[PDB]
């Protein structure tokens, strides 16, 4: 009965799909020719007799990253109605994106959209895979963003975002792109999850034993984490977490929707037969500050809530012991105006383990998605690397050229320092 | 989708191209005949770029070859895949420009323009959507410098919204081939200045340097030039031609690398360079592949980078890499090298990661810098003319075509401005 | 439901331990895989179904000596998270291992201890083996016995130290390390036990019969002796010695807390048919002048206290004779105010013994950790070979360098000199 549309902006939408998708056929027991040898009424919709399809619209400017999966394994899984492409990029730009080449595209999907949309009867809510830095992931989000409210508004939604780095950062552009995309973010989307490629790489070398990972080790890690999400309206644990509902705990104000998530354990192959993986032990993982997915600091933050969602073998008689021993540790802390500040989810379901896969295959897992004052810091820094580049209108002819006024800039930078305030009014 | 046709100009741009497109061809298996035998399948997603398929699978190379003289072109077509090109393409004149600037652009190259012009247009409709043009030519001379910069400008006409690329050779201060550089180079870089997007500027005398000591060759000719030269070309645009896990286009270095409108000009750089017995010893990874890109002795433009600071910084890598060892790598340069990058704009790096390597090699590195070192290379050229100027002489060649003394001062004071904003923020 | 905490420090810690793991393992049935084909719960937690891991931590800032672990027979045993590791190493120096190096490793392995010390529920008390003379076992020692304190204080904690001896020493500027590193002893560490190489080397010639002994055979002894102190705890004897109790005994005032141990009996295998094991002999073994683990003088001292520990067929019933014999015989005397001051303990399970070992397969064995004035006399040397090496400045340069101030120097002499009064006093 229950729905969801997917939705996926830009390349790194796209290549995080993917994974997901595979991950997803691997637990409902699909090959990719989209025949099964119920729980997946979700995701996958059945035409006629044995062919499953996803919900999904698959959106770039380019071809070659959606050309990548129509000639790959998964070719059978799609067919090109799902699939749009393009022809000339965003070329890692926001005004290209929003205003110049985003007229056209967005209304040949809104339809698609629609289609896909009405066909299902029990609208959950949408998720968005993007990101900030990106091109696509900027101008079109927010332009698809500002689009989805006037057909919806009140259906929940849903995005997870690669925020960019201050140290470990693949464009030089990327303070412009992040500063203006998070106008329409607050005004729109009702809670957007955010990670950092600089978090996960340090995470993937000291745990995992692997010096050499790629972007689809991320892929895989991201994809455990969406599925923690997820777990719990396709498995029918004794306790259960809707999307709603999460919404409803985790996210207190009109203005801070900005929670960051964790998962653990990741351990290797190896590594597994040794450590003997307890409840308290992943409990105290998710708190610690080497495992978080955004590059943060805990020690200086405080929890207003989170959420934790357990999907295998658990039970609530030392999940209970687990949370109290939390709160009586002063390491971790929140804020005087919430005595009680957990949302706890379980599922009988053990996460699923990809073929050739670096994570071990496990009995317990967690993700905790936390609302803090942690995350309030990281944007100024972002704030101050923006200004100096503005400074000297560095990089800015471009983006007038393509039909940005200079008063946005100037909209977008000062909200920002607003909203920097909020966190520091909410925390004192 | 997405195709860039290919204009060629002058006794080294066309040599240059020759070689350029031959090296493209292999990349993809084309045979002199123009019938595919390659293998991998990946080669045929994206051929249309740089070739379109005409009947009976034998694909024809989307290029204008130009000159003013029929020279150059009689050993073009008896060369390898000399075969593949169109016969209706090529143009080329009867009387030739003298290495004179003046006599190239408005006189002798203009009677010739007007073919190209025509030209353009079909090749432009040809393809589904045009992205951008590719230059290749000299600024040293008159035939290469005088007709292609004529050209350059009127295609921001018809063409106003596409992205310009030229690949230039600058003259050097010790191997001086001709004896008026400094006033062909003055002139012709007046007009590059306001209608290009990017340009490469090489500088032959460094790349005497590195084929003597890197490459450790007894005997270099031209053709090693030529094929080092190419090898930068076939890297800027890899990630168009071929899939790979971040692809980075040409609009998109544009954007990254070109802070301000007036200062766009680069300095182009190749790794790894390996002789016959440092195949064998050097550790290819790439941390190693990182290091000797940065070498000031390693850059193509004969200069001093560590005299001043890099605005912005591009890199393009092929084959399959891990990300982490990647991307670590540059930041690691960048702290080490804090008083050798602008501070006021804080994380200069771009990097991209093609999935498809050249055959033979397992790894290789584009490195495509913007730089105050530039004003080196040009102080010298001003320096140059202002010695010749000052006389008066070898002016009766250029006064013969229809140019005041005042013309001459006009480009020079743009130069003169242009050299200045490297210095504004340095 | 009880448990302990060991923890190794420096090569000689190391080196040590492995011996005793091994030990370890025999007692309890365990080959090197860590399935056994209860008593062992203490030091071994069983992971999942069938895989039991050590509690202990590996500290040491060259790789060599901990890598000889990760290649050998025991590589199932551990895992990477277990054994820390450096790289640039102590270099034979206090100041190197404390104030430069030290920094940065002691900060890994709190949290690894705090994993670990959590992880169990009855925390008796900390062990930590290392070397006064050595660098790593002396200046991260201190360190790391400093932070101790902090996190548990009242929690107990002991420590198996290889003294210098006078004659035969492998190093120069030992006298040096002594006498910083019991600066923190005195202060945080509860009750440190000593053993001396010359005085081990002479027992392994005499008794044993093996003319050519390497670091292997004495590794093997201190085994046995280590076991003996925690043998009360893994199994139910008739009279039970836990570590606490023997603290409370043992140790009279906050100042004094080093007693020293001894073993018997120690003899080859053809001797064992021979020789007719009684328990009188045994118990005379112990207070023999031979047979002592520290270069002393038993007639020149006097025992203040001393704790038995039996292992083996043993029953209070000529036990009591043979302890109401010592007491009779004046060559051993007491001070006079102590009246009573024997602790004895009693346990069924007979000593193990390696596979290709030294010491002979014997019913009884007995272990006296005793505290007396004979080992006040043993630092008056040290005092002034120590004195020699400073008088000239000699070496002292190096120790500036690494950041060491003048006046440290000082005030480790000055205290040690106070410290050799204490005993006189309390023996008057
Ligand atoms: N990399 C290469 N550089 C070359 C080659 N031939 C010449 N050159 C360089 O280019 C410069 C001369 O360029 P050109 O001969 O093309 C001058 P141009 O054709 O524009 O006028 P004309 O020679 O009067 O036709 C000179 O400084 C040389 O160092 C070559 O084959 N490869
Ligand atoms: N974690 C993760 N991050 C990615 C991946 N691919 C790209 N990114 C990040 O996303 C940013 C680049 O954005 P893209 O998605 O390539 O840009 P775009 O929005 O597609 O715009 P165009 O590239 O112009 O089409 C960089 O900062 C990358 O670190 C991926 O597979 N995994
Ligand atoms: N009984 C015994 N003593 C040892 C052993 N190994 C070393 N020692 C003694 O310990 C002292 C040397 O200390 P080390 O442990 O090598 O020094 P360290 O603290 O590891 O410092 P570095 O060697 O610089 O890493 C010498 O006086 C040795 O007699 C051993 O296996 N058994
Ligand atoms: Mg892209
Ligand atoms: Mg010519
Ligand atoms: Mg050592």
């Amino acid at each position: 009965m229950r729905e969801c549309i997917s939705i996926h902006v830009g390349q790194a939408g796209v290549q995080i799909g993917n994974a997901c998708w595979e991950l997803y056929c691997l637990e409902h027991g699909i090959q990719p020719d989209g025949q099964m040898p119920d729980s997946f009424n979700t995701f996958f919709s059945e035409t006629g007799a044995g062919k499953h399809v996803p919900r999904a619209v698959f959106v770039d400017l380019e071809p070659t990253v959606i050309d990548e999966v129509r000639t790959g394994t998964y070719r059978q899984l799609f067919h090109p109605e799902q699939l749009i492409t393009g022809k000339e990029d965003a070329a890692n730009n926001y005004a290209r994106g929003h205003y110049t080449i985003g007229k056209e595209i967005i209304d040949l999907v809104l339809d698609r959209i629609r289609k896909l949309a009405d066909q299902c009867t029990g609208l959950q809510g949408f998720l968005v895979f993007h990101s900030f830095g990106g091109g696509t992931g900027s101008g079109f989000t927010s332009l698809l963003m500002e689009r989805l409210s006037v057909d919806y508004g009140k259906k929940s939604k849903l995005e997870f975002s690669i925020y960019p780095a201050p140290q470990v950062s693949t464009a030089v552009v990327e303070p412009y792109n992040s500063i203006l995309t998070t106008h329409t973010t607050l005004e729109h989307s009702d809670c957007a999850f955010m990670v950092d490629n600089e978090a996960i790489y340090d995470i993937c070398r000291r745990n995992l034993d692997i010096e050499r990972p790629t972007y689809t080790n991320l892929n895989r890690l991201i994809s455990q984490i969406v599925s923690s999400i997820t777990a719990s309206l396709r498995f029918d644990g004794a306790l259960n977490v809707d999307l709603t509902e999460f919404q409803t705990n985790l996210v207190p104000y009109p203005r801070i929707h900005f929670p960051l998530a964790t998962y653990a354990p990741v351990i290797s192959a190896e590594k597994a037969y040794h450590e003997q993986l307890s409840v308290a032990e992943i409990t105290n993982a998710c708190f610690e500050p080497a495992n978080q997915m955004v590059k943060c600091d805990p020690r200086h933050g405080k929890y207003m809530a989170c959420c934790l969602l357990y999907r295998g073998d658990v039970v609530p008689k030392d999940v209970n012991a687990a949370i109290a021993t939390i709160k009586t540790k002063r390491s971790i802390q929140f804020v005087d105006w919430c005595p009680t500040g957990f949302k706890v989810g379980i599922n009988y379901q053990p996460p699923t383990v990809v073929p050739g896969g670096d994570l071990a295959k496990v009995q317990r897992a967690v993700c905790m998605l936390s609302n803090t004052t942690a995350i309030a810091e990281a944007w100024a820094r972002l704030d101050h690397k923006f200004d100096l580049m503005y400074a000297k209108r560095a990089f800015v002819h471009w983006y007038v050229g393509e039909g940005m006024e200079e008063g946005e800039f100037s909209e977008a930078r000062e909200d920002m320092a607003a909203l920097e305030k909020d966190y520091e009014e909410v925390g004192v | 989708m997405r195709e860039i046709v290919h204009i060629q100009a002058g006794q080294c741009g066309n040599q240059i191209g020759a070689k350029f497109w031959e090296v493209i061809s292999d990349e993809h298996g084309i045979d002199p005949t123009g019938t595919y035998h390659g293998d991998s399948d990946l080669q045929l997603d994206r051929i249309s770029v740089y070739y379109n398929e005409a009947t009976g699978g034998k694909y024809v190379p989307r290029a204008i070859l130009v000159d003013l003289e029929p020279g150059t072109m009689d050993s073009v077509r008896s060369g390898p895949f000399g075969q593949i090109f169109r016969p209706d393409n090529f143009v080329f004149g009867q009387s030739g420009a003298g290495n004179n600037w003046a006599k190239g652009h408005y006189t002798e190259g203009a009677e010739l323009v007007d073919s190209v012009l025509d030209v353009v247009r079909k090749e432009a409709e040809s393809c589904d959507c045009l992205q951008g043009f590719q230059l290749t030519h000299s600024l040293g001379g008159g035939t290469g410098s005088g007709m292609g910069t004529l050209l350059i400008s009127k295609i921001r006409e018809e063409y106003p919204d596409r992205i310009m690329n030229t690949f230039s050779v600058v003259p050097s201060p010790k191997v001086s081939d001709t004896v008026v550089e400094p006033y062909n180079a003055t002139l012709s870089v007046h007009q590059l200045v306001e209608n290009t997007d990017e340009t490469y500027c090489i500088d032959n005398e460094a790349l005497y340097d590195i084929c003597f000591r890197t490459l450790k060759l007894t005997t270099p000719t031209y053709g090693d030039l030529n094929h080092l030269v190419s090898a930068t070309m076939s890297g800027v645009t890899t990630c168009l031609r071929f899939p790979g896990q971040l692809n980075a286009d040409l609009r998109k270095l544009a954007v990254n690398m070109v802070p301000f409108p007036r200062l766009h000009f680069f300095m182009p750089g190749f790794a790894p360079l390996t002789s016959r017995g440092s195949q064998q010893y050097r550790a290819l990874t790439v941390p190693e592949l990182t290091q000797q890109v940065f070498d000031a002795k390693n850059m193509m433009a004969a200069c001093d980078p560590r005299h001043g600071r890099y605005l912005t910084v591009a890199a393009v890598f092929r084959g399959r890499m891990s990300m982490k060892e990647v991307d670590e790598q540059m930041l690691n340069v960048q702290n080490k090298n804090s008083s050798y990058f602008v501070e006021w704009i804080p994380n200069n790096v771009k990097t991209a990661v093609c999935d498809i390597p050249p055959r033979g090699l397992k790894m290789a590195v584009t490195f495509i810098g913007n730089s105050t070192a530039i004003q080196e290379l040009f102080k010298r050229i001003s320096e140059q003319f202002t010695a010749m100027f000052r006389r008066k002489a070898f002016l009766h060649w250029y006064t013969g075509e229809g140019m005041d003394e005042m013309e001459f001062t006009e480009a020079e004071s743009n130069m003169n401005d242009l050299v200045s904003e490297y210095q504004q923020y340095q």
